[PDB]
């Protein structure tokens, strides 16, 4: 339903994150991953960036 | 300003943060949107404990709903509280495609003292420069459709949002009385200067609603 128009550039520490989900819809222009922080606000992140892919790995484990 | 000048002169070695957002959202409605003057405004502060960290996580969240659109602005810091004191909306209630305007501001130090981010060798400033997050989100209510840089996330539902233009700043409250400051962040999406100008003259042709929190 929702699209990421602007990304968080810097890496947030894994501890500050909570949950994660991807976005691959045709409606949205750029590919994106949406992390949910402890304080229950969602954050847009670029998957073309190792720090995001590593954050996804940690959440899986 | 009378309160301001006295403060900035009497507090010249300190640094108080001041967040300001001016945002314009291009609005479109579902065919079943019924025009409404309704406005909903809220400001919520929360505190969460981090696992390996000694520093609490502080969030201030301003929300507004009007014209079928619901907006969320969250400013999050690690060890640093920057609370919102003001949200204002400018909106057209009709079906026609229109612009929604949003102001969001943090408490001015002279009204009620925020923390001196210059204390302990500028510890507070380092936290903001390194950790502060801004998450702006924009959705479509319960409309049914047919089936230096501030680090900011912008997340929108495109079914009701045709455009976003915003300017956002996090700066030394008293930067007008200083040649330089370690605290001066800024952010843009689209034409930020344009929205910063437009938003000061929308009361002529828009519903205006605002929420200002108790000072003191
Ligand atoms: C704009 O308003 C809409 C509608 O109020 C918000 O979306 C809705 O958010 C609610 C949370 O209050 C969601 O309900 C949740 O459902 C899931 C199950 O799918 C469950 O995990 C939760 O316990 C909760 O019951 C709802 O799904 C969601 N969407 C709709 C269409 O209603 C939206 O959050 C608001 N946008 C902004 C930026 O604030
Ligand atoms: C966002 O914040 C800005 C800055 O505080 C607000 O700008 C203010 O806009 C109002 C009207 O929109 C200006 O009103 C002035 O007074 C009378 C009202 O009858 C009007 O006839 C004058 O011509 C004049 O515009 C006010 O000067 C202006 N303030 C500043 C400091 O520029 C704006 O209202 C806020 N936007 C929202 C809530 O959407």
């Amino acid at each position: 339903v929702t699209c990421c128009y602007n990304f968080t550039n810097r890496k947030i520490s894994v501890q500050r994150l909570a949950s994660y989900r991807r976005i691959t819809s045709s409606k949205c222009p750029k590919e994106a991953v949406i992390f949910k922080t402890i304080v229950a606000k969602e954050i847009c992140a670029d998957p073309k960036q190792k720090w995001v892919q590593d954050s996804m790995d940690h959440l899986d484990k | 300003s009378e309160e301001k000048a006295n403060f900035c002169s009497t507090h010249n070695d300190e640094v108080y943060a001041r967040f300001r957002l001016q945002m314009r959202v291009g609005v479109r409605h579902s065919p079943l949107y019924t025009p409404s003057n309704m406005c909903m405004l809220d400001i919520e502060d929360s505190v969460e404990d981090i696992e390996e960290s000694t520093e609490k996580e502080y969030a201030s969240t301003a929300t507004g709903e009007a014209a079928g659109v619901n907006v969320s602005v969250a400013l999050v810091g690690e060890g640093v509280s920057i609370p919102f004191s003001y949200i204002g909306l400018g909106f057209n209630p009709s079906l026609e495609d229109s612009y929604l305007y949003v102001n969001v501001s943090s408490r001015a130090p002279w009204v009620k003292q925020t923390s001196d981010l210059s204390a302990n060798g500028g510890w507070g400033i380092k936290q903001v420069l390194e950790k502060e997050l801004l998450a702006i989100q924009i959705g479509c209510d319960n409309q049914k459709f047919p089936e230096a840089d501030i680090d900011f996330s912008l997340l929108v539902d495109p079914r009701c949002v045709t455009s976003v233009d915003l300017h956002v700043e996090l700066r030394d409250a008293c930067i007008d009385y200083k040649q330089e400051s370690p605290l001066s962040l800024k952010g843009k999406y689209g034409d930020g200067e344009l929205v910063k100008k437009e938003i000061k003259d929308v009361g002529k042709n828009h519903n205006m609603c605002s929420l200002n929190l108790n000072p003191g």
